[PDB]
Formats: C-alpha cells, structure tokens, sequence
C-alpha cells in the first residue's frame, strides 16, 4: 500500500505571492503523480499529471515537479481563485490501487482581526418544546484558530456543545464560528448564568459574553 | 437439405458443429467456392465475398466445437447455399432471404388500397399469407393487394411466407386515419 | 470532451445497497476509462475503483473488495456504481470521473490513472434516521446580530435565505453539524444596523426539499 | 549425425507431432516471459450465460529477443531428417539420416511474413497441405532474404527493387503450380482480425501492426517507382491472443528507440480460388496459425518409435 502525505495541512499565503505545496510517497511512484484543486461544494479539478504536465485550461502560474517519492506544486503568483484545497494522487501501481494525499488547504493570509462575540438565549418556542439551545457567535475574525468554552454558574462545561465554522469570506478573508450549547429544559432551569468564554489572537484578554437565565 | 429463411435487413445465424468440444479449423464457403469466413488458429479471417463487411462468427463458442456464420443486414442477393468445411466434413445449408414492403409509408384513408410486394431471390416460388388486426386475410405470390382498407385495419399486420416447408414472419405497421362524419 | 451527469441524491438505511449512475455524453464512450471516487463530509478523496470500459474489466480498492461493483452500459453510455452492505460511515459524496485512453477501438490504450473529467457528485447518506423537516427557532437580537436556528432535520441538505433573497449582505449560514441524536442542526445569522430594528422586518426562509418542508420564521426583538 | 544407406522413409509434414509439441513449448515460453497486464479468455461451458475469465497481474516491460530453440527427441523416440535439398515434405525420402536434435529454430510470432528463418538452398519453394483447397495456407520459402527495417516511430522499410524481384520469383513458382497460362495477381488481405490483416509481429517486446498493402499490389505475366517501400505501422496495447481464443492488454512502450531489422525468408499466403473461367489467380498475405510457421522449419523432420 502506497501512502501519500502532503505538507503542510494548511498553507497561509498573502495574495499575489508564491505558494509551494509538498507531496510525498511511501515508496517510489516514478512520475505517475497528479494534482487536483477542489473548492467547497464542487468536484475536484485536474491541474497537473505525469508529475509536471499541465491539464488543458490550467494557467501557466501552476507548475508541478519531482519524481520518485517527492513532489512539489508551485503557484508563482496567487490569484483570488487559487485559494482552495489541493490533493495529490499516485497512480503508479499495478494491479491498480491508486491513492490520494489528505490535502493541503491553501487560505488567504491577512492581518489579525478580533471576533465580535454575540450570545443568544433559547427562544420561548424551543423552551416550549422541552429543550434549550444556547448560541455563541464569533463574527468575522482572523486567523481561523479560536478557543470557545462554556461555563454554567462559573462551572466549565464539556461534552455538550458543538462548533461550526464558515468558509473563508470571499470579500474580507475572515471566518465566523458558531458554538451551540444544548441541554434539556429541566437542566437549563437548574442554573443561573450562561457564559461563553472566547480566546483568539486578536484579543488581549479572553472575552466573555453572558446572560442571566430569565 | 438444411433450409434457412432470412428477412431482408435482419440478422441470421448459420450453425456449424464439430464432433469434439475443441477449437479446430473451419471455413465457410458459398456454392461458387468463394471464401466467406473462417479461422486461422485463434484468429478470424474473411474472404473476398460480397458478405465481407456484414459477416462474423462467435469466437467464444469455438472452444466448444461451434463455428457459426452470422450475417447482419441481410440482402436478397445473399440468398445462396453455404458450406461449412470442418474436420473433413461438410455441413450444407441453403439460405433464402425475403423482403416485404407496403407500397406507401403514407398514412392511408379508409376505402383506399394496400399493396404488399414480396422481394424474393431467383428460383424461389413462395406463398404469402397476411392478416390485418381485424382478421382480414389476403394470399398470393409476389404481390398481395387489398382493394379497400377499413379503419379497423389500422395497426400491425402479420404476414407469413411459405418456402420449402419453412416459414418466416413479417410484421408491418399500417395507419388508416379516422375522420368526423 | 465528455460531460458526466450523475443521478440524484440517495438516502439509505445501514445494511441496504445503493446503485448510482453516470451518463457520459459528448465523445466516444469506449475510448474512456471511468473511476469512482468518494469523499466523506470534511474528509479527503478516496479512490474506490476503475473500469476499462472497452474490455468491461473493473479493478477495486482492497478495503472495498467484495462489496463494490462498477459496470458500464455501452448502449446508453452510462457507468454504474453499486455499493452493498452499506454502513453509516459510507455516508459521502460519490463522484464519477473519467479520462481519455486513446483510440481504444483500434487497440491503443494508455491506461491513464489520472482523472480529467468529473461528474457533479451524488450525496449518499446512510443512517438509521428517518426523513424529517427542521424546527426553526428565532435567534432574536452600531450593529445588531440576529438569525434562525435550524434544528433536528434529516437528511442534508437544507437551504436558507433572508427576506426571500432580498437580504444577502452580512449573512453567514453555517455548515450543519450532526447531533448525537442522528439529526442535523445549523444556524443562519446576519448583522444589520441596530437602528434598523423597528422599521425593518427580518424573515428567514428555510427550505428542506427531502421532506417537502418550507418554513418562514419572523425574527424580532422583545 | 549418421546418414542412412538404402533406407527410404515416408514423410508427411502436415501430420507431424513435432509441430504440436513445439507449438506448446513456444506458448509456455511466452507466458513466463511476456506477461500481460490483463488477460481475457472465454468460458461458456455452462448451457446458459457466457463467462469471461479475467486475470490481472504485474506486467514488467521486457525487451524480448528470441534465442534459437532446438527440438530434441523425447524418451523412446528418434528424429529422422530428410536430406533432399528440395523436399516437399510428402512422399518417400531416399536420402535420410538420424539426428540428436533439429537445427536452431527462431520462435518468432508473426503473420504474413516469416522472419529470421531458413532459406531454400536452391530455388524458391512453395508448400501447402492441399493446393486445391483455397482455404489452406501456402508457405513460401525464399532462396534470397529481403531486409525489413522497422521502428517504433511507426513504419517498416523494405527495398523496392529487392521486393519486386522476389515477387517475380514467387509468381514464377506459383504458375508452375497452377498453370503456365495464368496471370498471377497479388492483393492486400481481404479482412478479419488486425493481427491477420496487417503484417503483425512483436519487436522489442512490443506488438507492431503494419499495413502491407504496398507489398501486395501487383500483376504478373499479364500484358508486358520509389527507392524504398515504407509501410505505415502501429504499436498496439490490446491484442488478440494467438495461443488460443482471447484478448490481452499490455502497457504502453517505455522506450523512444524501438528498432529491429529482420530478414524476410518466407511468406504465408492464401489463394482466392472460386469457380471462375478467368485465367488468373489471386494471392493475399495470410497466416495467424503459428503452426504454419513451425511447419516452415520442421517440414524435413519426422519423429519415429525406436
Ligand atoms: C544398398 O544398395 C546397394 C546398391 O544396390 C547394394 O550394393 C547394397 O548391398 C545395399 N545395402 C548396403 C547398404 O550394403
Ligand atoms: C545426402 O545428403 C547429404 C547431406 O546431408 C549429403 O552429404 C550426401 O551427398 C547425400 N547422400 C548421397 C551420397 O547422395
Ligand atoms: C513431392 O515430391 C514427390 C517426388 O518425390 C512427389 O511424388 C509428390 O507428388 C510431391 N508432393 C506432392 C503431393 O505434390
Ligand atoms: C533463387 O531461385 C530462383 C527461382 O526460384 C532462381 O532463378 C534464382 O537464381 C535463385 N537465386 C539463388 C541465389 O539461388
Ligand atoms: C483438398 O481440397 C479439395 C477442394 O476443397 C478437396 O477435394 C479435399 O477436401 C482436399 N483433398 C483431400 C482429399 O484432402
Ligand atoms: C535495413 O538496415 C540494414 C542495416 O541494419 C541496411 O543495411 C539496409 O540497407 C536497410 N534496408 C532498408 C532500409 O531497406
Ligand atoms: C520490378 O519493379 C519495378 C520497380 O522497381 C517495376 O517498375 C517493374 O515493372 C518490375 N519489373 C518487372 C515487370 O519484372
Ligand atoms: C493500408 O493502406 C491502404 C491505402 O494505402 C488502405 O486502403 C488499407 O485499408 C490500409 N489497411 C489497413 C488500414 O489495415
Ligand atoms: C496499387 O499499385 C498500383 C501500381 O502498382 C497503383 O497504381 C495503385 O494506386 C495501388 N493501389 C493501392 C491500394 O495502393
Ligand atoms: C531478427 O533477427 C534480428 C537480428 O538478430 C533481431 O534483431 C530481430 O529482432 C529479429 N526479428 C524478430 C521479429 O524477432
Ligand atoms: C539478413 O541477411 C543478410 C545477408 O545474409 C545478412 O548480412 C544480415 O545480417 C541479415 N540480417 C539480419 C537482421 O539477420
Ligand atoms: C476474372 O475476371 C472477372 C471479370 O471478367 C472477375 O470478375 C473475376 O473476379 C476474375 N476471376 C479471378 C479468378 O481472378
């Protein structure tokens, strides 16, 4: 079995600059190596094959090189439409057991932008149904990394919340993240304060937003 | 005498069986000793006959002692006696191809005539019987003619050709238009 | 250039089988080889197998051997993927893909392993869950933040718009999460001028096609 | 080894078990050497649906190059060899000896043209198992070899003057067999499998398919151009098996310099025939059955119970 490994997992590049993507094989695959580009919601797109041959319609700023067990994808000048996920694929073996790398996510590098944090109590309608969802929103920040913690009555919560993050915004290059705390009506009415504590590089001190139940 | 009846434009399969379940040398020829098609080892050859482009076998059956002559898009001139030479034996089969067409592809009117003509090879003297969807029966030789169509004659007609005991069936779609009185 | 069009989204119980198709049009069918590739939500691409159309011979990934079948119907230019004994972890988008191999009808064959042409994909959800429409709750409010919580629906996807498509600026609709119940949940939020509350009504439009459900929830202060 | 005196042995080259044994050994010599990436063979033993046996395996590129093979006498048998310089393989041979093994045969797989084989010691010789049967292969043995130079870049070269002279000698021998008042015509193959319609052979491990129309397009003894003949060729990856009914797939070439020059030493042909009051005979390139190829070398040998 030929394991393909790409590095780094995430590449952050300022617009108009060069990006270099790495792909390694656990054994030689000669030159039977292809690169694909994939944007959220779309099928993958062939860029390079034969290690270094551009596919039709692929602009000149894309070039692949290497052979054996080490390969590189170079984009000489990043355009807006170049930010995406990139996968390598080995097709050397026979009988065929072709395999992909786990991808490199290439994102837009911008200045640090602290999140605006908002907290929503559960609606009356949902409480009426018997459950209580609490939503903590981190809006328009950079970089993607953020820590969000729930505290009920100043008691750290674990195992009862779920996070979701948006794709990088096509206009300002920021991210947004939701963190949702869910508990039953009975347990929700057993405690007073509900707070989400937020940690991010753009913030000097961790930010806490909260509300008193009722 | 093996006799096989074909339909113009259709496909036919002529059989040839060896006495052993093994792939050996065979060849199909016609009455004039013209080569149609045979094998060389495990490869198909095709002779300089008029059947060339339309003739084939089924190689997946060769190892089973079967060496068929398949002929697609039959023409009346394909009508002939065909000989299968295999392991010092000769399987002979007479083939007759017939055509049967309506005299117009236009939708007909009630009270109008229908004339079916049979295309036949030289020498053959076939009998034809046809039946409309309503049960209307006509018989004849070369040409079958109905004087006046009924509305009920609309749809698939079934014609049978008799030659050397064997029969072949033609289905022909005729449209007869209705109208408001 | 061949165009690959795949069949619609599938919802299956674990243990069932699925057969997805892919109509190739535009070029000579038997001169292409076709490959199936899948992608679990948030995961990478996974090669499943490939068929040499001209020869009618398919090869499969070892972890799939025994329960996957790839076929091709030449009279209809269609490629088929069958996946048997479905597991919940078989949930993924399944892509049909292909590449030109040369003048194959004349015995030329490059046996290309790369993938030039791709279908639009087919979502296959495998779950014990039953189809149901979401419950939509308001996330009541310089700038003010407001939204709708779209909770407890199956399967994906759901579409969300604001003011019947009239409001789009500052809108963030989050990718769904799978709850421990087996049901999906997501939030759609938007930021507006805090002075707009009272003279502008905001309504989130939620469409879940699988359950034929259509909801419009007015989100308000107080 | 030892010549036999007064011994007159009866030969029949068309029923010779040496041909079958060699055919099997050459087949097995191909399996362990030139392995296909994919191999397909029919299997319709059951009285219903058909089945294809499919085998997939590693298929290393190999620069194939046939070493001469000798057929040696198996336990309990002896090889009789006819010494006549021009022996037609049938009837009594007056000059016969006994031998350990045959001469070295090149196990070349090809259609239409016999390559790197033996030449007739005297004049051109033509052989058949039944000249009256238009379906039986006619084996030609030249007394002068004609070079054919092929490249993987897509062609084979043959000197035109040499080929023309060769054809004149074939036509002479043919009408010596079918009638001195007959016009001899050469025409391209009439059809069938590609391996049979083209001059087909393997060179540097690759299978070449060469359009031979230019070699077979002339009329002789009827009424009364370019330096070389250049046949357009094609290397193919999907091949019809010669060993039995089936198909094989090989990998594309990995060399940019595939070259091999051979000597044409014989031909395989078929005659059109057919009821025709026309005083002319048509001949086309044939082959496909490698036993014809082995017979072109083993015609003068016979195996006998000792
Ligand atoms: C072989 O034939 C010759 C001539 O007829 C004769 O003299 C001789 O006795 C025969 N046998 C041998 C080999 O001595
Ligand atoms: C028989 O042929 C051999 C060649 O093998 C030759 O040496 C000899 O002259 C011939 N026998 C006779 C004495 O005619
Ligand atoms: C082969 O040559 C011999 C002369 O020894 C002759 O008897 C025979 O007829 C020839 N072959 C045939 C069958 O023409
Ligand atoms: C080859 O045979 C032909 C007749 O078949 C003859 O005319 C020619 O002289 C021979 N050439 C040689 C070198 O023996
Ligand atoms: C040779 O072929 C002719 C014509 O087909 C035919 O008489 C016979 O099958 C063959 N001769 C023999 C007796 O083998
Ligand atoms: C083929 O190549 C040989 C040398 O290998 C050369 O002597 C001969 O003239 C060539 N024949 C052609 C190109 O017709
Ligand atoms: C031999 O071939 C030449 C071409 O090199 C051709 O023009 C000529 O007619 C032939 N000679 C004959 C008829 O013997
Ligand atoms: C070879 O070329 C001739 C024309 O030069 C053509 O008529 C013939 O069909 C070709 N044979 C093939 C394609 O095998
Ligand atoms: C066959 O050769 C003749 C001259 O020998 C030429 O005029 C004709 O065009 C050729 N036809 C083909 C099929 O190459
Ligand atoms: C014929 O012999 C030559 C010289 O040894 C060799 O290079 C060539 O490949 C041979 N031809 C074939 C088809 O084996
Ligand atoms: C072809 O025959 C000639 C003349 O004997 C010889 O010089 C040449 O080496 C041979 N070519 C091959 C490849 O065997
Ligand atoms: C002889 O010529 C006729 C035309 O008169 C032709 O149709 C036939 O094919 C020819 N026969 C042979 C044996 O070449």
């Amino acid at each position: 079995d030929i394991v393909m490994t790409q590095s780094p997992a995430t590449l952050s590049v300022s617009p108009g600059e060069r990006a270099t993507l790495s792909c390694r094989a656990s054994e030689s695959v000669s030159s039977d190596l292809a690169w694909y580009q994939q944007k959220p919601g779309q099928a993958p797109r062939l860029l390079i094959y034969g290690a270094s041959t551009r596919a039709t319609g692929v602009p000149a700023r894309f070039s692949g090189s290497g052979s054996g067990a080490e390969f590189t994808l170079t984009i000489s000048s990043l355009q807006s439409e170049d930010f995406a996920v990139y996968y390598c694929q080995q097709y050397n073996n026979w009988p065929p057991r072709y395999t992909f790398g786990q991808g490199t996510r290439l994102e837009i590098k911008r200045t640090v932008a602290a999140p605006s944090v908002f907290i929503f109590p559960p609606s009356d309608e949902q409480l009426k149904s018997g459950t209580a969802s609490v939503v903590c929103l981190l809006n328009n920040f950079y970089p993607r990394e953020a820590k969000v913690q729930w505290k009920v009555d100043n008691a750290l919560q674990s195992g009862n919340s779920q996070e979701s993050v948006t794709e990088q915004d096509s206009k300002d290059s920021t991210y947004s993240l939701s963190s949702t705390l869910t508990l039953s009506k009975a347990d929700y009415e057993k405690h007073k304060v509900y707070a989400c504590e937020v940690t991010h590089q753009g913030l000097s001190s961790p930010v806490t937003k909260s509300f008193n139940r009722g | 005498k093996k006799v096989v009846l074909g339909k113009k434009g259709d496909t036919v399969e002529l059989t040839c069986t060896a006495s052993q379940k093994k792939s050996i040398q065979f060849h199909w020829k016609n009455s004039n000793q013209i080569k149609i098609l045979g094998n060389q080892g495990s490869f198909l050859t095709k002779g300089p006959s008029k059947l060339n482009d339309r003739a084939d076998s089924r190689r997946s059956l060769w190892d089973q002692g079967n060496f068929p002559l398949i002929i697609k898009n039959l023409k009346i001139e394909d009508s002939d006696t065909y000989i299968c030479e295999v392991e010092d034996q000769k399987e002979e089969v007479q083939l007759l191809v017939f055509g049967l067409t309506a005299n117009s592809d236009t939708h007909l009117l009630q009270g109008q005539s229908l004339t079916l003509t049979l295309e036949s090879p030289p020498g053959s003297s076939p009998s034809v019987q046809c039946r409309s969807p309503r049960g209307k029966n006509i018989q004849g030789g070369k040409t079958l003619s109905v004087s006046q169509l009924e509305l009920q004659d609309s749809g698939t007609w079934t014609c049978t050709v008799l030659q050397n005991q064997k029969k072949v069936e033609f289905k022909i779609d005729i449209v007869v238009l209705a109208f408001q009185k | 250039e061949v165009q690959l069009v795949e069949s619609g989204a599938e919802v299956k119980k674990p243990g069932s089988s699925v057969k997805v198709s892919c109509k190739a049009s535009g070029d000579t069918f038997i001169r292409y080889s076709f490959t199936w590739v899948r992608q679990a939500p948030g995961q990478g691409l996974e090669w499943m197998g490939r068929i040499i159309t001209i020869l009618d011979v398919a090869h499969y990934a070892p972890h799939l051997q025994g329960r996957v079948t790839i076929t091709a119907d030449k009279s209809t230019s269609t490629v088929y993927l069958e996946l048997r004994n479905l597991r919940s972890d078989d949930t993924a988008v399944y892509f049909c893909a292909g590449v030109y191999e040369g003048e194959a009808d004349e015995g030329e064959y490059d046996n290309n392993g790369f993938l030039k042409h791709w279908g639009q994909g087919t979502l296959v959800t495998v779950s014990s869950a039953s189809t149901k429409g979401p419950s939509v709750f308001p996330l009541a409010p310089g700038t003010a933040a407001l939204g709708c919580l779209v909770k407890d629906y199956f399967p994906e996807p759901v579409t969300v718009s604001w003011n019947s498509g009239a409001l789009t600026s500052g809108v963030h609709t989050f990718p769904a999460v799978l709850q421990s119940s087996g049901l999906y949940s997501l939030s759609s939020v938007v930021t507006v001028p805090s002075s707009s509350l009272g003279t502008q009504t905001y309504i989130c439009n939620v469409n879940h096609k699988p359950s034929n459900t259509k909801v419009d929830k007015k989100v308000e202060p107080k | 080894e030892v010549v036999l005196v007064n011994v007159t042995e009866n030969f029949n080259w068309c029923k010779n078990d040496m041909v079958e044994q060699m055919h099997e050994d050459i087949i097995s010599l191909w399996d362990q050497s030139l392995k296909p990436c994919v191999k397909l063979t029919p299997l319709c033993v059951g009285a219903g649906s058909c089945n294809t046996s499919v085998i997939t395996q590693a298929c290393p590129k190999v620069s194939f190059e046939p070493i001469p093979i000798h057929y040696c006498a198996p336990a309990g048998f002896a090889i009789l060899k006819c010494n006549n310089k021009t022996f037609n393989g049938t009837g009594p041979c007056t000059n016969v000896s006994t031998v350990q093994c045959t001469h070295g045969i090149r196990p070349v797989v090809s259609s239409q043209l016999l390559l790197n084989g033996s030449l007739a010691e005297e004049e051109v010789v033509i052989r058949s198992c039944n000249f009256t049967d238009n379906a039986k292969t006619i084996i030609v043995q030249l007394n002068t070899s004609v070079e054919i130079n092929c490249t993987g870049a897509g062609h084979c070269n043959i000197a035109r003057a040499k080929w023309n002279n060769t054809l004149k000698q074939i036509a002479s021998k043919l009408r010596e067999q079918f009638g001195n008042n007959k016009t001899i015509i050469f025409k391209q193959s009439s059809g069938g499998d590609p391996e049979i319609v083209t001059h087909w052979f393997n060179c540097g491990g690759e299978f070449f398919y060469c359009n031979s129309t230019q070699l077979f397009n002339s009329t002789w003894f009827n009424s009364t151009g370019s330096d070389t003949i250049t046949l357009p060729c094609r290397i193919k990856q999907i091949i019809n098996m010669w060993q039995k009914v089936g198909k094989m797939m090989y990998a594309p070439p990995i060399s940019g310099q595939i070259r091999c020059s051979s000597n044409i030493t014989g031909l395989l042909l078929t005659r059109d025939g057919g009821n025709s009051n026309n005083e002319s005979e048509i001949f086309r390139p044939g082959g496909g059955d490698m036993r014809d190829n082995w017979r072109s070398e083993l015609y003068k040998y016979k195996v006998v119970k000792i």
